[PDB]
């Protein structure tokens, strides 16, 4: 009854969307076209979290999907596990947002953030006490970020009191895919600093360098990417699903990680990913799982934690485990590492363990890292972008829709005012 | 086999049924129930019921098969679930 | 006659509180369903039950309890567990959403949404019995839950029924080993409101059962199921000389008028002494004089401070079993002459000594053993200094750059609070400082 | 099953005996026939490879 | 007799040569003597190093050799597909 | 009552305890379980074993012994063999990794970890204790806990337990024949130390009980286990006083007063009379004069050291078996008439008898035969100086050139302290030098 319903923004959060069904409703016993064939009755006793109910004894999901051309989701439906997703919720438009965020936050997505606001808000009266919403988008392009960024503006200043996520593929330096890549970035952190409860920050970069190095996958497609993204996603909403011998919400690894109101930006990282190959000569106990959480390899985003301070780790296990021994190696940590972590907090892990694990994996585990390694990730996008800005190399196609030349200023200023409150608390 | 009635959680088809208790309705749809397949394994509504391995002391320091898995056991327990 | 009601609150609260009651139903004859069985020869007198149930028509007994908490999905499995049937449907009272690890969001936001209910239902509980001995509060100081929620149902316990007895158990937040990062933020803020509303308060920390349930229990790797058992065994043997006629009896309006000195220092240490295992305790005897030593030794304390470099106030032994007076006086003759075991200057009477018949009950699919005697001891030691001063460390390194605060602030509360607190837990460090100077 | 039902006799009576000679000789000309009869097999066989 | 394995595309296991070549040593009843021509037909379970292998088919070469020494081949059996990688292919 | 706790210490003080236990429980009734049987009756009845054992409620006898080791893998088989099921476990004290043959990675660094936990287990076997005689040290002084680790156990046991009496027994480094080439920096420094610390001291060389073997009872090749059950015959005859009736009897504080005439000679020998085998022991009959005749020859005794090179201080005789005391006197009056048996001036009385009833007992798979009557002796004579002066230059060969010495002055140690233990057993020759040479 703490349900929470998802926002899927963009052709990035839609593929990465619409795999997080895949995952969730295999996690649930329910077959592609909604109704349940489970095993259990854990599986059904908070299904209702994430889902509606409809007669006949089928579930849909409580996702609205949300974009500016219609092409994407022609997509959706015709992926496997499209049936289930309500008609009424795929909200769209005509034209395109021309990978600009000015062009879909200002021009077009204002056409169309009426008609989502009707159909967010007819999913958030027929809860029973609303908990949250979620928003999977990209920070390098129109309808991901422009317009994902609007919807949450509107959200906010009507729901105040809610709890918010937001999910991010932050752009990288050694991959391009997008040459106005940090025009889109740097002008979209400003109501990332101001106006969201989380936000996730993940690496397009280091998704390659996980699958490589550890899974030894030898070509990638975005199919394997947006599987190991997943299982992160349902890694936080577990003590809500699921009983434990500990217990963390959403609210709970709010209070406790974010330290002071501006800063929200993580580093997560699945534990036992591995190979094929390793599989067989790898055993799993909660001391390992930690050698494996904790290493640079495994960091989703694409920052080095052994060059900054952590602040915060957060830590959501998935089994039956000893509370002893989750709690005798985060001791383990802090006092053979010392230099890395922060000296003005002297218990710098909160814990959580579950009871039901990933289907297969006797044990799992999880890592939301808060490390003062973030600010490569943002002042490395701001010489990216202030090379452009000085001899206005793209204004012209959003300066004419409607913006003028202070605003970048504005927006370079607390970009720049981020990176500013990571020197001031990591030494 | 019911749930008491300050039981919060899911049940399937309450929404539309009407004008009964609880236990009454909840004992209705766990009996009669066509349309939706009720799963065999489950795990909630348990049965009220009342609430070599000697031949090593408790301190011995050895290797024993499989007892690193198990958890919240004496020494002669642990090793009774590794042989046995 | 001698009823008492217990309150479980939090996760912890009611965690604990499933162990402290599958003690108590195989305690006495009553079956899972609350159904006692007829001619089975237990070893209760008639109305041993009476202390802790009700007594309905058919053959059916209601446990005196209230399961309460802030978030539902942790007495949905008590609503669906084997003990489904034992309580009254209408105790398990559950709120919508959690505070999440605040005082200020449970003390002050949602904790008014439900204090009103729970206490129309201890108005029910305290309205049929007929004379109260007194209350039993389990909760614990990580939370907000059990530790916010607490603080708020004790400023209404205490001013709307008197001065009956409110013995709550704790969980002290253990310094090395912890789950969040702002445990001493909510520990600091309860001592200024249980320092006036308790009139009796116990501390166990978990970082020191685990070192016991690895030397003389032999669980490596224990998890919160044995240490929730061995909390159980304590409280049974506080209240078993409500149910069970003593050879010398004590009961819980004495422990008040002995172990405290002063109106501001209640703050025991419990120990259990043959807490040992079944395959292993076969060879040792248990005599008297042997256990008693176990009770004084550094290592088996339960909470993490050190009583050879404190002097003893008191101390408030409780045997059980087969033990004779005689054994009993002869061992305090010994602990009298170790120069290590100090006791305070102005306490030349010491001891305070309490003798059973009912051996303690053991628990199937436990950990212990079935030992014809045991000892319970509730020390008062000059030893607690060290463990305010250092959690009150903790505290001053996080709130000196004002770390976290931001949260609590926005919901109902200032920043003198914070700091109201914290003299109210460093005047308290005074007075066992000045107690304890010898004359 | 001889051997097996024979070797639990009580104390003083369990001697050895023509019988007991006579059973351990048996057995053992039984394992080496059924060794002839094997050879005597598996080389009829590649003389049947021979025909093919 | 070598044993090798062609390189499939996205397992993640070490892939290519298995086991060296060099004359194998028979099951340990009649340890001492190696294998040659006669043991090897399709249809059969083969074993090396305790690794029981499965054989199912053979080569055009193998079976005109094998049929020219003089043993008559069983009807070549048949793989069951790998579940992992036609989960990914499909 | 009359309660004795035995400490034992090292591999080869936890081999030897595993011999002598074996003795005891089969000395009293007791079934390698604890617990005796209930059909039958070996030993007949009384609190014999209350001076060795200890009992629960439920009729179980557990020993009052502690085995430790630096080492954790002869305590193992402890843990898994027969009497496995005898002790109780936090008896079986072991440690984490050894102490390889240094003192000072047992004395220092090692000795350390481990001090504190076996100060606390044996206060809660002198806890119940009503009288406790006096501890009991079995060691060997070649290793690195079993002789450097026990001599920090005795610096201890001599501050908190006062002066009850820490009785050891011992095993010499034999010089010609010597497992170790590190011994004489090791039986130099330990000797140092139990001067002043231990109350009675037996000696026994390896060597010199492999050809006690070998001509008596006719075993070429011996293992340790063959060589182990003799010391067992040994120490129960010192203590079956304590235990078993006699018509004269001798507790472990008389044997102090009559056998250590001054404070740093507590070196007594050894010699078991009749050590026969069962092909030559029921046609010879062993009478009490033909068993203290061969028990003061220089062939049988069990140090390699002669005592026709010196001169008695004090005997202590125990007979045990079919005795009467008047044949024990017949017999002393003989040997005080020879020319060649010399006894010291000053000491004109020579002798201390002990007579006990209980015939010493045969143990399955050993090596002796089941004897009617048996001796010991714990002679004190001059001629241990020569066994001083064997080890004063094995250790003097290599420390003129300073051999294995960066091995101990690198744990932890000053490395002028093997020039403080030299002239403490420098001064020890001189001792036994000077109370030999006749008054006049
Ligand atoms: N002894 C014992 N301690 C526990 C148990 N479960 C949790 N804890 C301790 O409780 C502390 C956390 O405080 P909680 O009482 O769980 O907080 P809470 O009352 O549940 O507050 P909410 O989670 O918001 O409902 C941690 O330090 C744990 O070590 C338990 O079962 N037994
Ligand atoms: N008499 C006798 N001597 C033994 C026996 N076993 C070993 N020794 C002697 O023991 C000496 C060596 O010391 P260790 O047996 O290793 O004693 P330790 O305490 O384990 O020494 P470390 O290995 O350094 O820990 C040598 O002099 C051996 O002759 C035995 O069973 N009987
Ligand atoms: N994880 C993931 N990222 C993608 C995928 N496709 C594109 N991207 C990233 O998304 C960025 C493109 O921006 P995008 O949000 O898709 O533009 P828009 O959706 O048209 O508004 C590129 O930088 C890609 O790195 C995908 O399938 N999975
Ligand atoms: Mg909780
Ligand atoms: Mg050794």
């Amino acid at each position: 009854m703490r349900e929470i319903v998802h926002l899927q923004a963009g052709q990035c959060g839609n593929q990465i969307g619409a795999k997080f069904w895949e995952v969730i409703s295999d996690e649930h016993g329910i077959d592609p076209t909604g109704t349940y064939h489970g095993d259990s009755d854990l599986q059904l006793e908070r299904i209702n979290v994430y889902y509606n109910e409809a007669t006949g004894g089928k579930y849909v999901p409580r996702a609205v999907l949300v974009d500016l051309e219609p092409g994407t989701m022609d997509s959706v439906r015709s992926g496997p596990f499209g049936q289930i997703f309500r008609p009424d919720n795929f909200v769209f438009g005509q034209s395109g947002a021309g990978n600009n965020w000015a062009k879909g936050h200002y021009t077009e997505g204002a056409e169309l953030v009426d008609s989502v606001l009707d159909v967010v808000r007819k999913e958030a009266e027929s809860c029973d006490c609303l908990q949250g919403f979620q928003l999977t988008h990209s920070l390098g392009g129109g309808t991901g970020s422009g317009m994902g960024t609007l919807l949450i503006s509107k959200i906010r200043e009507e729901y105040p009191d809610r709890i918010m996520n937001t999910f991010s593929v932050v752009p990288s330096p050694k991959v391009s895919d997008t040459v106005v890549e940090p025009y889109n970035a740097t002008l979209s952190v400003h109501q990332l600093v101001e106006n969201t409860d989380e936000t996730y920050c993940i690496d397009n970069e280091a998704l390659y360098d996980i699958c490589f190095r550890t899974l030894k996958l030898t070509t990638p497609t975005y199919g394997d990417l947006n599987h190991l993204v997943s299982a992160t996603m349902s890694g936080v909403t577990t003590c809500l699903r699921f009983p434990g011998q500990l217990n963390a919400d959403l609210r709970k690894l709010a209070v406790n990680m974010v330290p002071f109101p501006r800063l929200h930006f993580f580093m997560p990282g699945f534990a036992p990913l591995t190979s094929r190959g390793s599989q067989q000569y790898r055993a799993l106990t909660v001391p390992e799982l930690t050698q494996q959480m904790f290493d640079a390899k495994n960091m989703m985003a694409a920052c080095d934690p052994r060059h900054g301070r952590y602040l915060t780790v957060a830590a959501v296990f998935r089994g039956r485990m000893s509370m002893k021994e989750v709690d005798e190696q985060m001791l383990n940590v802090q006092n053979k590492n010392s230099s890395y972590f922060v000296e003005w907090i002297p218990n710098n892990v909160k814990t959580a363990v579950c009871d039901i694990p990933p289907r297969g994996l006797k044990m799992s585990a999880t890592f939301i890292g808060n490390s003062t390694a973030i600010q490569e990730l943002f002042k490395r996008i701001s010489e990216q972008f202030t090379a452009m800005f000085r001899r206005k190399a793209f204004l012209h196609w959003y300066t004419g829709e409607g913006m003028d030349e202070m605003e970048f200023t504005e927006a370079e200023s607390n970009m720049n005012d981020l990176v500013s409150e990571y020197q001031q608390y990591q030494d | 086999p019911h749930y008491i009635p300050g039981y919060t959680g899911h049940c399937p088809l309450l929404r539309f049924s009407m004008g009964q208790t609880y236990g009454q309705m909840t004992g209705q749809l766990l009996r009669g129930s066509p349309g939706l397949a009720w799963p065999p394994a489950h795990r909630t509504l348990l049965p009220p019921i009342q609430p070599l391995s000697s031949s090593m002391v408790p301190g011995y320091t050895g290797f024993v098969p499989q007892a690193q898995f198990i958890f919240a056991k004496n020494c002669s327990q642990v090793w009774a679930e590794a042989l046995n | 006659m001698r009823e008492c009601i217990s309150v479980h609150v939090g996760q912890a609260g009611v965690q604990i509180g499933n162990a402290c009651w599958e003690l108590y139903c195989l305690e006495h004859g009553i079956q899972p369903d609350g159904q006692m069985p007829s001619d089975k020869t237990i070893g209760g007198g008639d109305d041993s039950f009476n202390t802790f149930f009700s007594e309905t028509g058919a053959g059916k007994h209601v446990p005196r309890a209230v399961f309460v908490d802030l978030e539902p999905t942790v007495i949905d499995e008590v609503r669906t567990g084997t003990y489904r049937q034992l309580f009254h449907p209408e105790q398990l009272i559950t709120g919508k959403e959690d505070a999440a690890n605040n005082y200020a969001r449970g003390h002050y936001t949602i904790g008014k949404e439900l204090i009103d209910l729970v206490l129309d239902r201890i108005r029910k509980l305290a309205d049929q019995c007929t004379g109260l001995q007194g209350f039993l509060i389990f909760h614990s100081f990580g939370g907000g839950t059990g530790s916010g929620f607490t603080s708020l149902l004790m400023e209404r316990l205490s001013v709307d029924y008197g001065k009956k007895s409110k013995l709550e158990f704790s969980i002290y937040p253990a310094p090395q080993v912890s789950t969040a990062v702002v445990e001493p933020y909510n520990s600091i803020l309860t001592t200024h409101t249980t320092l006036e509303h308790s009139d009796c308060a116990f501390m166990v920390d978990n970082e020191a059962i685990y070192d016991i349930c690895r030397r003389n229990l032999d669980i490596e790797r224990p998890t919160y199921t044995n240490l929730n058992r061995l909390i159980g065994q304590i409280v049974s043997s506080i209240t078993a000389s409500l149910r069970f006629d003593g050879a010398l009896n004590v009961d819980l309006t004495e422990f008040q008028t002995n172990l405290v000195p002063y109106p501001r220092i209640h703050f025991p240490l419990a120990t259990y002494a043959p807490v040992i295992s079944a395959e292993k305790a076969y060879h040792e005897q248990l005599s008297v004089a042997e256990i008693t030593n176990a009770c004084f030794e550094p290592a088996n304390q339960m909470v993490k401070c050190d009583p050879r470099h404190g002097k003893y106030m008191a101390c408030c032994l409780l045997y059980r079993g087969d033990v004779v007076p005689k054994d009993v006086n002869a061992a305090i003759a010994t602990i009298k002459t170790k120069r290590t075991i100090q006791f305070v200057d102005w306490c030349p009477t010491g001891f305070k000594v309490g003798i059973n018949y009912q051996p303690p009950t053991v628990v199937p699919g436990g950990d212990l053993a079935k030992v014809q005697r045991a000892v319970c001891m509730l020390s008062n030691t000059t030893a607690i200094a060290e463990a305010w001063a250092r959690l009150d460390h903790k505290f001053d390194l996080m709130y000196a750059k004002r770390a976290f605060v931001h949260w609590y602030v926005g919901e109902g509360m200032e920043e003198g609070e914070f700091s109201e607190a914290r003299e109210d837990m460093a005047a308290l460090e005074k007075d066992y400082e000045e107690v304890g100077m010898d004359s | 099953t001889r051997l097996e039902t024979r070797t639990h006799r009580p104390n003083v009576e369990l001697c050895r005996d023509v019988a007991q000679y006579r059973l351990i000789k048996e057995v053992d000309e039984i394992t080496h026939n059924v060794a002839r009869l094997k050879e005597t097999l598996a080389q009829a066989h590649v003389e049947l490879k021979g025909l093919n | 007799v070598e044993v090798n394995e062609p390189v499939l595309q996205n397992s993640g296991l070490p892939q290519g040569i298995f086991i060296r070549r060099h004359r194998i040593s028979l099951p340990p009843p009649n340890e001492d003597q190696f294998y040659t021509v006669h043991h090897f037909n399709v249809n059969t379970d083969i074993v090396f190093y305790g690794r029981t292998f499965k054989v199912y088919d053979c080569d055009a070469f193998t079976k005109n050799f094998l049929t020219k020494i003089g043993v008559k081949l069983n009807p070549p059996g048949q793989c069951p597909e790998d579940p992992y990688m036609k989960t990914r292919r499909e």
